[PDB]
């Protein structure tokens, strides 16, 4: 491997964006207003630093109002944000002015200082967490902003893959970002800088540990604005400056040398216990793992090795739909009568295990970000899903308890199918060519669950009290499914299995027609 | 002697090249010198703002894409992307090769006389010489490689010309060994092109006038030189940091996010760069290592180092005479060959972080070599050849004896042979997809695409498996969901193999495959280019009336003979009685049935 | 017709009787070798060794047309793809020679094919204490109780071919001097229910039971403890709640039980009752899904020799008490896709001789198996060849065979 935290910090520092953002923040602080201006084709929006405001209260994200966060998660741990920041954002009406002044822009950089930095981070979060991604790219660079957020909010941001757009510069001597309640959780990349260089940390746990050790450090300062100015001034000229980098005794190892250089760049010697603890934290920041770039290429071999299970499933489907009984492969698998059903169950279990392993590897961040953007992987996932989801539904309904009507679309759908659907959401617009014949497989993988729910509703309607209003309500709730099925059939987007003489769909249609004829409802 | 062993150029040749470059200042355009059996062409350097950045160019850097017809080999074989070169240098070269200059006639006469050709120059003009060398490599060497036809390119402080694609193309063709560039430790001319034009536009004319050796009487402005050096160093630092971050595969998400907000020069070193100092000579053969050394060497060490670095950088541009004269009194060391590079980099002034970055860049090449060795070992396995042997010698002959083409059998059947063939095809496709991904991720040596064995294996695999893939694609009715097979269904590996084979078979001639096809010839995303995709064309043409589409049928009939002759398709299996092609041709009306030219191949 | 008759003239009377038996056995079906050997053992009193010798001797001719028979790997293996089929002409032959006696029929009571009617020759003679050493009755929709009285004072072997869904059982076993073999075969596509199972408890002399595709009645204390039953083979049956209950001690009811086979049976998430039997000697579970882990009570059994676990997916891990078995000679696990690691102390099995782990996704072999001195044959995949040869280095007598994966579509036909 190779230590690159200091390399990432140097890359971030060398960009003109650092100096441009610092100048914009200084101008906004001097003028005391939100300054929007274009420099070198980049639109910088600097939020002035406000004060005489208390921090610490946590109320949570708004649920109803003009501002909303559709992209944020809404699980049991509710994400929370500082009440003061939200109140200031609502009062200042930043949204309207920003959307008015950002019309037609291509590159937008939001910046601020301390409370201004917190407001800029909140504005960037609001811009990114919307129904659709903004037409312009954003980059929230904060200069010593106070900690805001929560563990749930940080986890949701990491899951949403939005932490790459946030960068925070925290000095090794300031106390404002390091004085906060333990409920607060840092998010995004954090740059720790000093008169001899900087380091970058993109892990919440590593950033929290660094904050804790800096808190335990005796060296502290109260005046941080002049320190930040001096730090940025002396870091903007690091390119035209080569130092000895003696590092005491240079270790004869690439990783050890890199860690020692990173520790020395922070002004911490290799003699005090603080330096040793910093070295340990830096070492634990980066984990050892096989290179994702090689793993992505290697995944094709096991994909090919698991492909024979899909081939066996295809052959079983062909045999079932070519049989004399014409019960459909879904119903054939639903009724355990032959050893081929057991073999297909084994193949389905193997495929599910392989895809669960792949999904777990993806969520572990052991693969490149654009892994899910690959056309081959998306197409393979779609092919696997379109062939395996009906089998999983049939297995679940066969193993479903009689009185436990949890169904398949009411919290029992595996997360792998949801991730596959999210991947397929990026597929380009399909052609609207008219299909000459029925498709090989049903386009909708959730058709069978809806059919089972409709059958249950029809059975409940047939076997119940008179209640004419209840019958009317149940028919009203049922007929959307009938219309959807008719649309699918007329579009020839369903396989021949649903069109079989003895298939479940045909039986349900016959039962519905018999009920309508017996009882006489229109349509 | 090791300098002559590696570069292949003796000290006398270097001295003659330097003398010719010095003499070329008075002469116009180019100067030709005949020393013994050696012909040396020296290009006159030019010192003006328009000679570095093209006024007509609108981009932040004066870079324009090359022409495929002029430089067929200066592109990526797989991706198909062409290289980008400086606009002013390319225009100067085009003016040089103009027939009125009689340069082409002199070059032809020198080649016919069986004399070595040496291209030399100084400053920006020297960079032009590099382009000239490429021109030679695209006119005579590629037509018939030979020892006597080997050229020699020597430059003195030439600025960067090509981008990373240019360096990759040079490495793939094994032409990088003919370029030698001498750059001083503190030389600033090679670092000029690494900075954006907007940052140094104000101070470019003054620095360029000062750097001119013909008229050095101009008053020296220390402030302007200091600002120019500061801007150049800042831009070089940004470019080097981004390049070293991208090379190691770290902070990829952060780099991807920050790429849109950053504008960086795409120029990269190309050739064998040798660094000259007071008493040492170090030569580097890695572009990333060369860039890192170029950035790191021009750095200060203390206060005394400052306030004199810009002046030394300005003066060093005319200090190559001392290096040439005192060439034999300095030690020569090879950075790549040496195991311990700490002493060399310490002598050259590289800091510890520069040493670590250079070491990482060097280890990247070793990792690529190890990956190539692993790929070769995997390919040379017995089972990999056994699968292909089973496919070629068992499935196809049995299908032919069964009176049904193996494509049609794979389209619809229920036998164990089809299942085994599908399994083997899936395994081969997975292996080739892994290889294609490794090649795409730039984790393989540039010469890997140039291997004849790999090209032959890929061509055989394509010609043996592509009809099976087409049958699998059209069996599941996937053409009605996405579209034609050649539009959004063809795998990338087959396209890469076809492009590699076409380049290999057309490099001795000089034309791109598109020209040959179009010259031989609605045809958007057609199947007349690939013989192995012919079956897919049969899928597209069938089911349609003859009146609606007629030219495609004629093109297919014309290309069928060439495909049969070249072995792309086999007449025994694709002209079978039960083949779908025969049925489609039967459904064709009587007019084309009687006007078809392959009657002797169909009528019994 | 004449050729096989002449061959029968050259056969020994014992092998002639065996030939008649297998030939008159129901046709157009796959007959396991274990059932055939048990029938010969309890009919001719020739024991398993001579039964196998007779099978090998008769395998030369076409009367015992063999199949793939992959049982050649070892003698400790059970029965799998070892079925034997015979020709209908041979069946009619074996039905011909003195096999239609009106009243007595001292041996070979047969029925040519399933039908809702009974043979008129024996139907008329309702009161006939017939010697019935071999009885095979084929009946479809008609009641199992028949329309007459089979006293059968000297019967030894009984085989039944059955059908339909709702069915009863005959009272013949109640009026039975002795019986050793009882086989019930159902050919329906749905589970078949049985009524009146208390009559089958009259005789405890039965030694083999071959139930298949039926609703296994729940065990009750009123059932007479079968002190002679040794084999209980269930294939495609419906356990439902018969073996789930644990109130009644199965060991008391079946103290002589030694081999129990459960194949292609679902709804078997509970196995505590099966492990509760202390007389178990050879347990084999094949193609049984919906099993998470084996119960941690197998230490009660101290004489189990075989632990065949063919297929049986969704098995998270092997029990840690397996290593406590003193006489676990043979362990067979195949087609398992959920097993990831063997028990850490798996190498303490000093009685282990042969192990099969074909098509098993094992992660890492523990070092304990380096102490498996008695281990001789290992049949596994190519992936585990390295860490099996690492054991073979310690024990030269260890033999490792790589099982190639053959791709066939014969499973689709069934
Ligand atoms: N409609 C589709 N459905 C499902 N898969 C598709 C579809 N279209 C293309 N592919 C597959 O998508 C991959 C793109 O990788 P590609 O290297 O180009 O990635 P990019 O460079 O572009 O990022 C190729 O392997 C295509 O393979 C073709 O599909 C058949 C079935 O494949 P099967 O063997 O899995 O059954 C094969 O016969 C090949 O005709």
């Amino acid at each position: 491997r190779f230590e690159t935290s200091e390399l990432q910090a140097s890359v971030m520092i060398s960009t003109p964006l650092f100096t441009d953002s610092w100048s914009s923040c200084n101008t906004a602080n001097c003028n005391g207003s939100i300054k929007i201006h274009d420099i070198a084709g980049i639109t910088y929006v600097a939020i002035p630093a406000v004060s005489m405001i208390q921090l610490g209260n946590l109320v949570g994200l708004p649920v109803t109002g003009d501002v909303l966060f559709p992209g944020l998660s809404s699980d049991e741990p509710l994400p929370m944000v500082d009440a003061a920041i939200l109140k200031l954002f609502l009062q200042l009406k930043i949204k309207e002015g920003l959307e008015l002044e950002l019309l037609g822009k291509k590159l937008v950089v939001i910046t601020g200082h301390s409370t201004g930095g917190a407001l800029a981070a909140f504005t960037a979060l609001w811009l990114l967490s919307q129904s659709s991604p903004p037409s312009f790219r954003v980059f929230c660079i904060t200069f010593g902003s106070p900690l805001l957020g929560n563990q749930s909010l940080s986890t949701s941001i990491s899951r949403s893959r939005l932490a790459h757009n946030f960068c925070h510069v925290v000095s090794i001597h300031d106390l404002v970002p390091r004085s906060s309640n333990e409920q607060f959780w840092p998010f995004g990349t954090y740059l720790f800088c000093s008169d001899k260089g900087g380091v970058c940390l993109d892990n919440a746990g590593s950033v929290r540990l660094m904050f804790n050790i800096l808190n335990t450090t005796a060296t502290q300062n109260t005046e941080e604005h002049q320190r930040y100015g001096h730090y940025v001034f002396t870091l903007s000229h690091m390119f035209l400056k080569s130092r000895s980098f003696l590092g005491g005794s240079i270790p004869d190892n690439s990783y050890q040398a890199g860690v020692a250089l990173a520790v020395e760049a922070l002004g911490f010697s290799n003699d005090d216990t603080s330096g040793v603890l910093v070295k340990e934290c830096i070492e634990t920041a980066t984990r050892i793992v096989r290179a994702p770039i090689l793993r992505s290429a290697e995944l094709a071999n096991e994909l090919a090795s698991v492909l024979p299970a899909r081939l066996e499933i295809q052959w079983y489907k062909d045999r079932c739909d070519a049989s004399e009984e014409q019960l459909g492969y879904y119903d054939f698998f639903k009724r355990y009568s032959l050893k081929r059903d057991f073999k297909v169950n084994m193949s389905r279990i193997r495929l599910a295990k392989f895809w669960d392993t792949v999904i777990k590897m993806v969520e572990t961040n052991e693969l490149p970000f654009d892994f899910h953007l690959g056309k081959k992987w998306i197409y393979a996932s779609q092919f696997y899903q379109l062939l395996a989801e009906p089998l999983d539904i049939a297995n679940f309904y066969k193993n479903r308890d009689i009185k436990t009507g949890g169904h398949y679309l009411e919290g029992n759908r595996p997360k792998r199918y949801e991730v596959i659907d999210k991947w397929q959401k990026g597929v380009k617009v399909p052609e609207e060519c008219v299909r000459s014949r029925y498709a090989s497989t049903t386009q909708d993988t959730c058709f069978w669950a809806k059919l089972e729910q409709a059958k249950e509703w029809l059975d409940e309607a047939r076997k119940e009290s008179s209640d004419p209003q209840r019958r009317s309500l149940l028919r009203e709730k049922i007929v959307p499914f009938e219309s959807y099925a008719n649309t699918l059939v007329t579009k020839k987007e369903v396989s021949l299995d649903v069109k079989a003489k003895n298939s479940s769909y045909s039986v349900w249609e016959a039962n519905l027609k018999e009920f309508k004829c017996k009882m006489g409802y229109e349509n | 002697m090791a300098f002559e062993a590696l570069t292949g150029i003796n000290g006398d040749l270097i001295t003659r090249s330097w003398s010719a470059s010095k003499q070329a200042y008075l002469t116009e355009r180019y100067h030709k010198e005949e020393a013994g059996a050696v012909v040396i062409f020296a290009f006159q350097p030019s010192f003006s703002e328009k000679d570095f950045f093209d006024p007509d160019n609108k981009s932040s850097f004066g870079e324009i894409k090359l022409n495929r017809v002029q430089f067929p080999c200066m592109r990526k074989i797989g991706k198909g992307d062409v290289a980008t070169v400086n606009e002013a240098f390319l225009k100067n070269l085009e003016a040089i090769i103009d027939p009125r200059t009689s340069f082409q006639a002199s070059v032809e006469m020198a080649v016919r006389s069986r004399k070595q050709i040496v291209f030399t120059g100084h400053s920006s003009g020297g960079a032009t010489a590099i382009l000239a060398t490429v021109w030679y490599l695209e006119k005579y060497f590629i037509r018939n490689p030979n020892v006597y036809l080997e050229p020699r390119c020597v430059t003195f402080g030439a600025p960067l010309v090509g981008d990373s694609i240019f360096s990759h193309a040079l490495g793939r063709e094994k032409w990088s060994r003919f370029f030698v560039n001498f750059v001083s430790r503190f030389d600033i001319v090679p670092r000029i092109m690494l900075a954006r034009k907007a940052s140094v536009e104000e101070t470019l004319p003054h620095v360029l006038a000062q750097l001119d050796p013909r008229k050095s009487s101009v008053q020296e402005s220390e402030q302007r030189i200091t600002e120019f050096y500061t801007r150049v160093m800042r831009d070089t630092s940004t470019v080097a940091n981004q390049a070293v971050c991208e090379l190691t595969g770290s902070a990829e998400a952060f780099l991807e996010t920050l790429s849109s907000f950053l504008e960086l020069s795409p120029y990269r070193p190309a050739g064998t760069f040798v660094f000259s100092t007071e008493k040492r000579l170090v030569a580097v053969n890695n572009s990333d290592a060369i860039l890192q050394m170029l950035f790191y060497t021009s750095q200060a060490s203390d206060e005394q180092e400052w306030s004199l670095i810009p002046f030394r950088s300005i003066r060093d541009h005319h200090s190559y005479e001392e290096l040439v004269q005192s060439m034999g009194k300095k030690l020569f060391n090879h950075l790549d060959g040496e195991n311990s590079i700490e002493s060399t980099l310490n002598d050259l002034g590289v800091s510890t972080r520069g040493r670590q970055y250079v070491q990482a860049a060097l280890e990247e090449e070793k990792k690529r070599v190890e990956n190539q060795k692993k790929i070769i070992q995997v390919i040379e396995q017995e089972r990999f050849l056994k699968k292909l042997a089973w496919i070629e010698d068992e499935y196809k002959p049995k299908c032919q004896a069964h009176k049904n083409g193996y494509y049609d059998s794979f389209k619809v059947s229920n036998e164990e042979n089809d299942f085994k063939a599908n399994v083997k095809r899936a395994e081969l496709a997975g292996v080739f997809d892994e290889v294609l991904g490794l090649m795409k991720k730039c984790q393989l040596p540039d010469e890997f695409e140039g291997d004849i064995d790999w090209i032959k294996l890929a061509t055989r695999y394509r010609r043996l498996v592509e009809p099976l893939d087409i049958a699998n694609y059209h069996r599941h009715l996937k053409n009605e969901d996405t579209g034609p097979y050649m539009k959004r269904g063809r795998p990338t590996r087959y396209i890469y193999a076809q492009r590699g084979y076409e380049h290999y078979i057309l490099k001795p001639n000089g034309m791109i495959a598109e020209d040959v096809f179009w010259n031989k010839v609605t045809l958007k995303n057609s199947g007349s280019e690939c013989g192995s995709c012919f079956w897919a064309e049969v899928e597209e043409l069938k089911g349609k009336p003859y009146e609606e589409v007629e030219v495609r049928v004629k093109t297919l009939e014309g290309m069928l003979g060439e495909w049969i002759t070249d072995g792309e398709v086999d007449d025994k299996e694709i002209f079978l009685e039960g083949s779908t092609f025969r049925k489609w041709w039967i459904t064709l009306p009587k007019n084309h049935k009687s006007h078809s030219p392959l009657r002797d191949y169909m009528m019994d | 017709f004449a050729h096989m008759e002449e061959s029968l003239e050259n056969l020994d009377p014992k092998i002639r009787d065996c030939f008649l038996d297998m030939g008159a056995f129901p046709e157009d079906k796959k007959i396991p070798l274990d059932l055939l050997t048990s029938v010969w053992v309890e009919r001719h009193d020739i024991d398993e060794e001579t039964a196998f010798s007779f099978v090998l001797r008769l395998a030369d001719k076409n009367l015992l047309t063999i199949v793939n028979n992959p049982r050649f790997g070892d003698v400790h293996i059970g029965y799998y793809d070892v079925f034997v089929t015979q020709h209908d002409v041979l069946r009619d032959l074996a039905l011909h020679m003195s096999n239609r006696v009106d009243v007595n029929r001292r041996e070979r009571l047969l029925m040519p094919k399933t039908e809702p009617v009974l043979p008129r020759e024996w139907e008329k003679n309702k009161d006939e204490p017939f010697d019935a050493k071999i009885v095979s009755l084929h009946t479809g929709e008609m009641d199992e109780m028949n329309w007459f009285d089979m006293d059968l004072p000297k019967a030894e072997v009984l085989i039944l071919n059955f059908s339909s869904d709702n069915y009863v059982l005959p009272p013949f076993i109640g009026k039975m001097s002795r019986l050793r073999v009882l086989v019930i075969i159902n050919n329906g596509m749905s589970p078949a229910r049985l009524h009146g199972f208390s009559i089958f408890a009259n005789l405890a002399k039965l030694r083999s039971l071959w139930l298949k595709r039926v609703h296994v009645p729940e065990l009750t204390s009123c059932t007479i403890p079968l002190k002679n039953l040794h084999k209980i083979h269930l294939i495609f049956c419906k356990v439902k709640n018969s073996f789930v209950q644990t109130s009644f001690d199965i060991s008391k009811i079946f103290p002589s039980l030694s081999d129990l086979t459960i194949d292609h049976c679902d709804d078997l998430l509970e196995l505590k009752s099966i492990f509760g039997i202390t007389s178990l000697n050879s347990l084999s579970i094949t193609n049984c899904p919906r099993i998470l882990e084996l119960p941690k009570n197998l230490s009660n059994v101290q004489s189990l020799e075989r632990l065949r676990l063919y297929a049986c997916p969704e098995l998270i891990s092997l029990p840690v008490e397996v290593c406590e078995l003193p006489c676990l000679k043979y362990v067979d696990i195949s087609q398992c896709v959920s097993l990831v690691s063997l028990p850490e102390k798996f190498g303490k099995l000093g009685s282990l001789e042969k192990i099969d782990m074909r098509e098993c996704s094992l992660l890492g072999l523990p070092s304990s198996v380096a102490a498996l001195v008695s281990l001789r044959h290992v049949i596994c995949d190519e992936e585990t060849s390295s860490m099996w040869e690492m054991v073979k280095k310690v024990v030269p007598e260890l033999c490792i065979e790589v099982a190639k994966k053959c791709f066939t579509v014969d499973w689709l036909d069934d």
